[PDB]
């Protein structure tokens, strides 16, 4: 039936597809001055389409900010913030993105989309992997 | 230079005070944690108590004492000033109509600023090195949860004083060299 197989994974038969270093949520515990530090899954590679969201730069304090966005279709079940659980985390184009919605249909089709900002440059490795 | 230490100081005796809500009255563990979380972190479904920085409040002028590092002959000047921070220390507890041993969030806060306020907790907290002020007010606000039902959030301001300690460097003199002249 439709709504079940996977719209998605069949859309990637014409489609390309990029992929990310997704990472998964694992626990977190507080560190001192209560703040918690976040702890992860094995990072493993991941095939998704990363559309793009317009970003449009504003002001706050007088000075300017933007906050960066793409949205992914992903086959895979993701998890953004959530009572007792923080938000997931996957890697491209050496740059940090977490998700920020959720666009669920994972029990439904077995696929999603997620809304992600970025963070941060990513790490690079020694041999110049652009992973943590 | 001493919210780091202080805040550390405040998590230490904030969840000594969540092990004695523990004794009297009973919930299923707790957490004691700051409410502006520097990364995307949820909220716990257990009973918690947030904390948060609100102002700053130097008290006085500064004071400055003269201190001799005897090698450099140089005059260590050491401006020490008092600061009454202010606390925004708040609970959360969702509360289960089915269970019967009830406590709302209200009365953790409650029993948090009635253990703060307390003659002997504040003598151990002027053995951490600072104090802590009279809270004159706790407000129990309503607001919705992210399952759309009805959660109380109740909030305190503690104002926790303190000294904090600057170092700077000025020249010395060992001499008097007067003009005396006349009219």
């Amino acid at each position: 039936m439709i709504p079940g197989a996977n719209l998605l994974r069949m859309a990637f038969g014409v489609i390309g597809t990029q992929i990310v270093k997704y990472r998964k949520f694992e626990q977190r515990v507080k560190n001192d001055q209560a703040q918690y530090v976040s702890m992860f899954e094995e990072p493993f590679d991941l095939a998704a389409s990363v559309q793009r969201v317009r970003r449009d730069q504003y002001v706050q304090f007088n000075l300017e900010f933007q906050r960066n966005y793409v949205m992914i279709f992903a086959n895979f079940e993701m998890v953004d913030l959530d009572r007792d659980v923080a938000g997931d985390q996957f890697l491209w184009t050496g740059r940090v993105f977490q998700l920020e919605s959720q666009g669920s249909w994972f029990y439904q089709d077995g696929w999603g989309v997620c809304l992600a900002v970025d963070i941060g440059a990513a790490k690079l490795t020694d041999d110049g992997k652009p992973t943590f | 230079m001493f919210d780091g230490e202080l805040i550390a100081k405040m998590v230490v005796e904030l969840n000594a005070a969540m092990t004695s809500a523990q004794e009297a009255l009973q919930f299923p563990d707790f957490e004691v944690v700051q409410k502006a979380q520097p990364t995307q972190q949820g909220t716990s479904t257990r009973p918690t108590i947030f904390f948060q920085k609100l102002f700053d409040i130097p008290r006085g002028w500064p004071a400055t004492d003269w201190h001799l590092d005897n090698t450099t002959r140089k005059y260590v000047e050491i401006t020490r000033q008092h600061v009454e921070t202010t606390f925004q220390i708040s609970s959360l507890h969702w509360q289960n109509p089915e269970i019967t041993h009830v406590v709302t969030a209200s009365d953790i806060a409650n029993y948090v600023r009635a253990y703060f306020q307390a003659r002997s907790t504040i003598e151990r907290v002027k053995e951490l090195d600072f104090l802590i002020l009279r809270v004159s007010q706790i407000s129990n606000e309503a607001f919705e949860n992210d399952n759309h039902q009805f959660e109380f959030h109740p909030s305190f301001d503690m104002v926790v004083t303190y000294n904090q300690y600057i170092r700077l460097y000025e020249n010395a003199a060992y001499s008097a060299d007067g003009v005396l002249i006349g009219v």
